[PDB]
RNA sequence: UUAAUAGGGACGGUCGGGGGCAUCAGUAUUCAAUUGUCAGAGGUGAAAUUCUUGGAUUUAUUGAAGACUAACUACUGCGAAAGCAUUUGCCAAGGACGUUUUCAUUAAUCAAGAACGAAAGUUAGGGGAUCGAAGAUGAUCAGAUACCGUCGUAGUCUUAACCAUAAACUAUGCCGACUAGGGAUCGGGUGGUGUUUUUUUAA
C-alpha cells in the first residue's frame, strides 16, 4: 500500500501542476483573443465545465 | 378500549357504558367545575361535547381527591374531598352511579381520557382511525404488559382455608366470593409491587352470566355451584423506569415501629430486613435477584401471592420467559444473573473506545482531528448480540467510526485520488499507533459498501480491552465530489449515481445522525434496548436481515414508542415486540407512509409544514411508482425527510415477505393463544417455499468465539 | 487527603471581607472583617485588620478541615475602583502566612460594560 | 470597630448564643465530574445531614478551572460550571453548566490598534438544551504589514459576525451537549472559524468566550447515569 | 377540524342502525 | 457653436459610531424569592444620624424595572450644525470615486420668512433603576485630606407642543484663481508584484 500511495500522489501532483500552468500562461487565439482565467484556477476542464453548466 | 357497563368488582375492565358516559353529559351541561360553572354548552357540537368530557376524565379526579355532584331532578359543583373509590354522587337520588367501579379500573380509564386528550388537541398528525376505529381490547398480551395466570387449589370447591378466608365479614361488604379474591388479589399484588407498575387489572377467565331457567345459579364446570370462574389472570402495566430495582424501598427505621412499618414487616415476613446504604440511611428493605429469563415481577407476584392469598397456588408466566431466552445470552462474568434492560455490556465498549479517543487527539498529524463520531451499532444499544470482549467471530465486533479532520483546501480534487490520500492519514494514525501504544493492534482492510468507489481502505483498530474498531474518513470535499458525480454522468447513467450518492450519505452524513437520536432517546424507552434485538433476531431466522439494513429495523422498531397510540408505551419484551409485529401486519406501505417523530416522550418535533412536506414527498414517489416495485417502505423522519434513504434497493418479494410473515404470525395469534408451542412457531423458518435450499456447515464452531 | 475551599476576599476602600467557602459556594465556611479586629472604625481598611481578619479564618479553616483555598479576590467595582486595595494584598499575604494551601488567584471584581452615573457628581469627588 | 468608645447600636440587645456549632452537622459529599473530563474528581462539599440532604444537594453548581479536570495548563484560563443533579452515597453527579474564561485572560487579550469583533448566537442542542455561545475574535497584521493597526471596515466585521454565526448555530444544532462539550476542550471550534474566516481576513486569538445554557428540558437520571458511565445496603446482623 | 367533522358524519352513517329492523322489534 | 478640472441629473460597485421604525445582546445599579454563616455594616481627615439577632454587610441560584454601549477608542470616521459608538431587518437619504451616458449657463452674493438648533426651563400624560437643584436631618472637633454623611422634591427617560440660549471658537463673511517642499491616515480608482488565500456551487 505504501508504494501504490507514494506513486499515485506523485503522478497527480504533476498532472495537477501542468494543468495549473496551461490555465495560467495567458493563453491567446490564432486571432489574438487572450482568454480571461480567474486566480485559484487549476484546471482548463472546468473552465469548460462551467461554461456548460451555465 | 374495551369498556363496557358491566361489573368491575368482579374483575373484568368495565362499569363505564353509555349510561355513565350520558349521566356524566348532563351533569357537565348543568356544571361540574369548582365554581359549578357550566363546563359545557348546549350549543356545543358533538365534537366539543365528546372533547371536553374526555379532558373531564383526564384531568379531574373522582376517586382519591374529589369528587362530583349534581342533582337529577342544583348546578352539578365538583367537591375536594374524596371518597377514597370512584364517586359521581347524587344528591336527588342518593345513588353513586360509580360504585360498579373498581379503584383500578378508574386510573386505566383516565389514562385512555388523558392519553386521547393529547390525540384530540394534536393537530399535525389525523388521529380518527385511532381514536375510534382500533380495536385494543383484542389481545391482553398486546394491551397490557406482563400477564400471570394463577390456578387456585382445589378447582369441586375451594379449599377449606380459602372459603375460611372470605369469612362471614366479608359476605356483607363483597357480596360474592369471585369479587372478594379479586379484592384481595389487587391489594397484595398491588402492594407487593407498589412503584415497579402503573396499573394492574385482575380477571375471571371464564366467568359466566346467563343460566338456563331450570337452574337457580350460574354453573361453571370446575365451579359446581361454588365459584363462577376456571382460573384467575393477574394483568399488569409496568413502570420500566423502576421495574427491575433490585430492592423494594419501605419505611425508615425509628425508635418505636411505626404502622407502616408494621404492615411493611408483616407482609413480606422473612424476606423483609433492614438494611443501611451508603447515604447512611437505615430503613426496611427486602431483596431479589436479577435474572436473564424473567422479570424481578414475576417473583414478587409469586412470593406475595402465595403467603398472602394461598400456599397451593401455582403461578407461571412461561410466555415471557421463552422471549427473554431467544435473547442471545453473553459470555460475560454473571451473565444469567444480569437483568435484560442492563446495557453494561455497551457502556464497557464505550469506554474502551474513550481511551482510543484519547490517544488519537493528542497525536500529531498534518491536519488536526476535527472529531471522531462512533457510529457503531453497539453505540447506540442495537446489536444483536451484546458486546463480549474478544468475541471477534460477532459480525458486529468492527463497530464504525467516523473520523474527520479539520478543513484544508489541499484535498485531492480526483475522488481516487481523495481517497488514497484519506489511506495516507489512516496509514499514519497506524504508524505511530503501532509506536507509542505498542498494546494496540491494527491492520487494514477494503470497503465496498459504495458501488464502483474500490479504493475505500479502513483501519481496524484491535484494542486491549478486547474490542474492535474500524476507522474511515469523512472529506467536505467527498460530498461535493459525488454531487459532481451525478451532474456530469450521462442521463441515463444518471439514476445509478444518486443510487450511489445515496448510500454514501447513508454510511457517512446520516450514519451520525441516526446514532446520535437513538442513543439519546433510548434513554427514555428502557423497553426499546431488548426488543430491537429480538426482532432482528426474528428477522435472521425467516432470513430477512440480508436484505434489511439495520437502520430500517431499527426504524420500525421504534414505531410502537414515539407512536405509541392507541396503545401505551410497552413496558415488556413481549408486549414491544408484538406490536412491531401487528403493525407490519396492519401497515399499507403501498398508500400510508411511515413518518416517525423521533422525540422523547411529552422541541424537534415535526409541524405542519414539515409535516406536509413529508406526505407531498410520498404522494410524489407513489405517482412515478404506484404498484412500489422500486421503493415498497417509505420511512422518514426528521433526520430522513426523502423518506428512501434506508428503504431503497429490497426486493419486492422480501418486501411482501415481511408482511406476509407478520400477518400470519398474528392470525397464528388469533387461531391458538400465546403460549410456548406459537412462539416456537413464530421463531421457526419454513424453509420450503423457497425453491432451492443450500445446506452449509463451517469448519469449527462459531458460538464461543460470538460471545454467546 | 487535599480537600479545597474558596478564599473570597472583598478589598472596600473603608472595610477588608475574608470569606472562606466550599468549591460551590453557598455554604460558608468562616467569615471575618477588618471591623471584627480593630477597635476605631478608621482602621477596618488598615492591612493590620487584614492581617488579624485572614489569620482568624485560616484557623477555621483548619478546624473543619478544609487544607487549601482557591483565592477570588475582588473590589467594590460598579463605578467605582476596579482594583482590589492594600487590604485584598495583605489578607492574601497573611493566608501563605498562615499555611494554608493556595490553589488559584484571580479577580473577579465586577466589571461593567455601562456603568450608571457615580456619586461624586460633576465636580468629582475624594477631595 | 469593637471598641468600648464606639457606640453600642441598636442590634446589641437580642444576641442569640453559639450553643451549637453548625458543622457538628454538616455531612461532607463527595463531588464527581462527567466522563467528557479525565479527571472526574472534583473536590467536595458540605451541608446539613438529613433530618433532606438531597434537595439541597439538587441544584448546586461548581465552577471549576479546566487545567484541574484536563490536568494540562494549556487551559488554565477557562472554567466549566457543573450542576449537580443526582445523588447516591455521597457522590454527586453533575452536569456540564456553564463556560467562561478568567478575568485577566480577556483583558491582556484586548490590544490597542486592533478591531475587536464579537459574536453572540442563541441555539439549541439536539437534546434540546437551550443555550448562548459567545465568541470573540481580533485582527492581526501580516508578517509584511507596515501599518500599525490591522483595523477592517464594518462591511468586513459584518461579513466576519455572519460566518462566525453561522458555523456556531451549526455545531450547536448537529450535536449534543456532551458531545458538544467534547468539541470544547479541544477547542477545535476556533480552528474552523479562522480557516472559515480564512479567505476573509487574517485574525488572530479566536475563542469561544462563554457558554450560557439558557433553559433545560425535563431531567432524565437514565441518560445521566450513561453520562456518568443499583446498589445494594448491608443487613444489620 | 372540517376534516374531523366530515369524519365524523361519515362513522355516523356507518354505524347508524337500519330503520327496518326497528320497525320489526 | 463648445460641452467650463462651472453646474444639474443619471447610472455601477463601494463607504460611513449620518437619520427613523422594530429587533437582539451586554455586564453594572436597585429591588424581590430562595440559599449558608454570624456581629457589626455603612461613611469620614476624624466622627454621627442611618440599616442590622424578624439576620444586616458578604456568599450563590435566579427573576423584575429603568437608564446606558466600557476595555477595542486612534490628532480616525459620518453629518449643515447641534451631534452620532451592541447585533440583525425594514424605510428612504448622502459625500467621494468611475463613466468615450445625459441638460446646456440652469451660476456667485443676499431681505423678510422658514427648517434644524447642546444642556437647562415650560404645558399635559406615561415611566421613575441610578444621579439629583430644592428641602429635611447627623456632626459641628481638626486646615493637605475644610465640607462631608442619610433621606431625597423638581429634574435626569419618553410621548405631543412651547422656550432658541452656550468658551454653539479658526475667540477670524462668502464665492473664485494663483503663490513652497515632505510623508502618515480614511474612501474610491489604475498598474505591477509575491506572500496570505484557494479547488465546477455562487460569491
Amino acid at each position: 500500500l505504501k508504494e501504490d500511495i507514494h506513486t499515485h500522489m506523485a503522478i497527480f501532483e504533476q498532472r495537477e501542476a501542468q494543468a495549473q500552468e496551461d490555465v495560467q500562461s495567458s493563453i491567446v487565439d490564432e486571432d489574438g483573443f487572450t482568454l480571461v482565467v480567474g486566480k485559484n484556477t487549476k484546471s482548463l476542464n472546468s473552465i469548460r465545465k462551467k461554461i456548460l453548466n451555465k | 378500549r374495551g369498556f363496557s357497563s358491566n361489573m368491575s368488582h368482579s374483575g373484568s375492565l368495565g362499569g363505564f357504558g353509555t349510561f355513565e358516559f350520558t349521566i356524566l353529559m348532563a351533569a357537565l351541561l348543568n356544571g361540574g367545575g369548582i365554581n359549578s360553572n357550566k363546563i359545557l354548552l348546549h350549543g356545543f357540537s358533538s365534537y366539543q361535547l365528546f372533547k371536553g368530557v374526555i379532558k373531564y376524565l383526564a384531568t379531574m379526579d373522582l376517586c382519591h381527591d374529589g369528587h362530583l355532584q349534581f342533582h337529577s331532578n342544583p348546578a352539578s359543583k365538583y367537591i375536594d374531598e374524596g371518597f377514597q373509590t370512584p364517586t359521581l354522587f347524587d344528591k336527588s337520588t342518593k345513588v353513586n352511579i360509580l360504585t360498579k367501579m373498581t379503584v383500578s379500573s378508574y386510573q386505566i380509564l383516565k389514562e385512555y381520557a388523558g392519553e386521547t386528550l393529547r390525540m384530540l388537541n394534536n393537530v399535525v398528525q389525523d388521529q380518527f382511525s385511532n381514536i375510534f376505529l382500533t380495536n385494543i381490547s383484542r389481545f391482553d398480551n398486546l394491551k397490557y404488559d406482563l400477564c400471570y395466570d394463577v390456578q387456585l387449589p382445589l378447582g369441586n370447591n375451594l379449599e377449606t382455608s380459602l372459603a375460611a378466608t372470605f369469612g362471614s365479614m366479608e359476605r356483607v361488604k363483597f357480596i360474592t366470593l369471585e369479587n372478594f379474591l379479586a379484592h384481595k388479589i389487587t391489594n397484595v399484588a398491588r402492594y407487593a409491587l407498589g412503584d415497579r407498575i402503573k396499573y394492574i387489572q385482575i380477571e375471571m377467565v371464564g366467568q359466566k352470566s346467563d343460566f338456563p331457567i331450570t337452574k337457580r345459579k350460574v354453573y361453571s364446570n370446575t365451579g359446581g355451584n361454588h365459584f363462577n370462574f376456571d382460573f384467575v389472570r393477574v394483568k399488569l402495566i409496568v413502570n420500566p423506569s423502576e421495574c427491575d430495582k433490585l430492592v423494594t424501598k419501605g419505611p425508615a427505621h425509628s425508635e418505636t415501629m411505626s404502622t407502616e412499618a408494621a404492615v411493611f414487616k408483616n407482609f413480606w415476613g422473612i424476606k423483609s430486613s433492614l438494611r443501611r446504604f451508603k447515604d447512611g440511611s437505615i430503613t426496611h428493605c427486602c431483596v431479589w435477584s436479577t435474572s436473564s429469563s424473567e422479570p424481578i415481577i414475576s417473583s414478587i407476584v409469586n412470593f406475595a401471592l402465595q403467603k398472602h392469598v394461598s400456599k397451593k397456588a401455582q403461578i407461571s408466566n412461561e410466555t415471557i420467559k421463552k422471549f427473554h431466552n431467544f435473547l442471545p445470552l453473553p459470555n460475560l462474568p454473571s451473565s444469567a444473573k444480569t437483568s435484560v434492560l442492563n446495557l453494561s455490556s455497551f457502556f464497557n465498549l464505550k469506554k474502551s473506545f474513550d481511551d482510543l479517543y484519547k490517544i488519537i487527539f493528542q497525536m500529531k498529524l498534518p491536519l488536526s482531528v476535527k472529531s471522531i463520531l462512533p457510529v457503531g451499532s453497539a453505540f447506540r444499544y442495537t446489536s444483536l448480540c451484546q458486546p463480549v470482549p474478544f468475541a471477534y467471530s460477532d459480525p458486529d465486533f468492527f463497530q464504525d467510526v467516523i473520523l474527520e479532520f479539520e478543513t484544508s483546501p489541499k484535498w485531492p480534487d480526483e475522488i481516487t485520488s481523495l481517497e488514497k490520500a484519506k489511506t495516507a492519514f489512516l496509514l499514519k494514525i497506524q504508524e505511530e499507533l503501532s509506536a507509542n501504544s505498542s498494546t494496540y493492534r491494527s491492520f487494514f482492510s477494503r470497503d465496498e459498501s459504495i458501488p464502483y468507489n474500490l479504493e475505500i481502505v479502513t483501519l481496524n483498530i484491535l484494542t486491549p480491552e478486547g474490542y474492535g474498531f474500524k476507522f474511515r474518513v469523512l472529506t467536505e470535499r467527498d460530498e461535493i465530489l459525488y454531487l459532481r458525480a451525478i451532474a456530469n454522468a450521462r442521463n441515463e447513467l444518471k439514476p445509478e449515481l444518486e443510487a450511489t450518492f445515496l448510500k454514501f450519505t447513508a454510511k457517512y452524513l446520516a450514519s451520525v445522525r441516526h446514532t446520535r437520536t437513538l442513543e439519546n432517546i433510548s434513554h427514555s424507552y428502557q423497553f426499546y434496548s431488548p426488543v430491537v434485538r429480538l426482532f432482528k433476531r426474528w428477522l435472521d431466522t425467516h432470513l430477512l436481515l440480508g436484505h434489511i439494513t439495520d437502520e430500517l429495523a431499527e426504524l420500525i422498531a421504534i414505531k410502537p414508542f414515539v407512536d405509541p397510540a392507541p396503545y401505551f408505551i410497552p413496558g415488556s419484551l413481549e408486549n414491544g415486540f408484538l406490536k412491531v409485529l401487528k403493525f407490519i401486519s396492519q401497515w399499507n406501505w403501498k398508500d400510508d407512509p411511515l413518518i416517525l417523530d423521533l422525540v422523547k416522550p411529552e422541541s424537534e418535533r415535526l409541524t405542519l409544514a414539515q409535516y406536509k412536506g413529508i406526505q407531498m414527498n410520498f404522494t410524489n414517489l407513489r405517482n412515478s411508482d404506484p404498484n412500489g416495485t422500486h421503493l415498497q417502505f417509505f420511512v422518514a423522519s426528521k433526520n430522513d425527510p426523502s423518506g428512501i434513504l434506508y428503504s431503497s434497493g429490497i426486493p419486492l418479494p422480501i418486501a411482501t415477505r415481511l408482511t406476509a410473515l407478520a400477518k400470519v404470525a398474528v392470525n397464528l395469534l388469533q387461531t391458538h393463544g400465546l403460549n410456548q408451542q406459537t412462539i416456537n412457531l413464530l421463531f421457526t423458518p419454513g424453509l420450503k417455499d423457497y425453491d432451492f435450499v443450500v445446506d452449509l456447515r463451517t469448519p469449527i464452531g462459531l458460538k464461543s468465539s460470538c460471545g454467546i | 487527603s487535599q480537600v479545597f475551599g474558596v478564599a473570597r476576599i472583598y478589598a472596600s476602600f473603608n472595610d477588608t471581607f475574608v470569606h472562606v467557602t466550599d468549591l460551590s459556594g453557598k455554604e460558608t465556611i468562616a467569615r471575618v472583617t477588618g471591623g471584627m479586629k480593630v477597635k476605631a472604625d478608621r482602621d477596618e481598611s488598615s492591612p493590620y485588620a487584614a492581617m488579624l481578619a485572614a489569620q482568624d479564618v485560616a484557623a477555621k479553616c483548619k478546624e473543619v478541615g478544609i487544607t487549601a483555598v482557591h483565592v477570588k479576590i475582588r473590589a467594590t467595582g460598579g463605578t467605582r475602583t476596579k482594583t482590589p486595595g492594600p487590604g485584598g494584598q495583605a489578607a492574601l499575604r497573611a493566608l501563605a502566612r498562615s499555611g494554608l494551601r493556595i490553589g488559584r488567584i484571580e479577580d473577579v471584581t465586577p466589571v461593567p460594560s455601562d456603568s450608571t452615573r457615580k456619586k461624586g457628581g460633576r465636580r468629582g469627588r475624594r477631595l | 470597630a469593637v471598641g468600648k468608645n464606639k457606640r453600642l447600636s441598636k442590634g446589641k440587645k437580642g444576641q442569640k448564643k453559639r450553643v451549637v456549632d453548625p458543622f457538628t452537622r454538616k455531612e461532607w459529599f463527595d463531588i464527581k465530574a462527567p466522563s467528557t473530563f479525565e479527571n472526574r474528581n472534583v473536590g467536595k462539599t458540605l451541608v446539613n445531614k438529613s433530618t433532606s440532604a438531597s434537595d439541597a444537594l439538587k441544584g448546586r453548581v461548581v465552577e471549576v478551572c479546566l487545567a484541574d479536570l484536563q490536568g494540562s495548563e494549556d487551559h488554565s484560563f477557562r472554567k466549566i460550571k457543573l450542576r449537580v443533579d443526582e445523588v447516591q452515597g455521597k457522590n454527586l453527579l453533575t452536569n456540564f453548566h456553564g463556560m467562561d474564561f478568567t478575568t485577566d485572560k480577556l483583558r491582556s487579550m484586548v490590544r490597542k490598534w486592533q478591531t475587536l469583533i464579537e459574536a453572540n448566537v442563541t441555539v439549541k442542542t439536539s437534546d434540546d438544551y437551550v443555550l448562548r455561545i459567545f465568541a470573540i475574535a481580533f485582527t492581526r497584521k501580516q508578517a509584511n504589514q507596515v501599518k500599525r493597526h490591522s483595523y477592517a471596515q464594518s462591511s468586513h466585521i459584518r461579513a466576519i459576525r455572519k460566518v462566525i454565526s453561522e458555523i456556531l448555530t451549526k455545531e450547536v444544532q448537529g450535536s449534543t451537549l456532551a458531545q458538544l462539550t467534547s468539541k470544547l476542550i479541544p477547542e477545535v471550534i476556533n480552528k474552523e472559524i479562522e480557516n472559515a474566516t480564512k479567505d476573509i481576513f487574517p485574525l488572530q486569538n479566536i475563542h469561544v468566550r462563554k457558554v450560557k445554557l439558557l433553559k433545560q428540558p425535563k431531567f432524565d437520571v437514565g441518560a445521566l447515569m450513561a453520562l456518568h458511565g443499583e446498589e445494594k445496603g448491608k443487613k444489620v446482623t | 377540524s372540517n376534516i374531523f367533522k366530515l369524519q365524523i358524519d361519515e362513522l355516523l352513517e356507518q354505524v347508524k342502525l337500519k330503520q327496518k329492523h326497528v320497525l320489526k322489534v
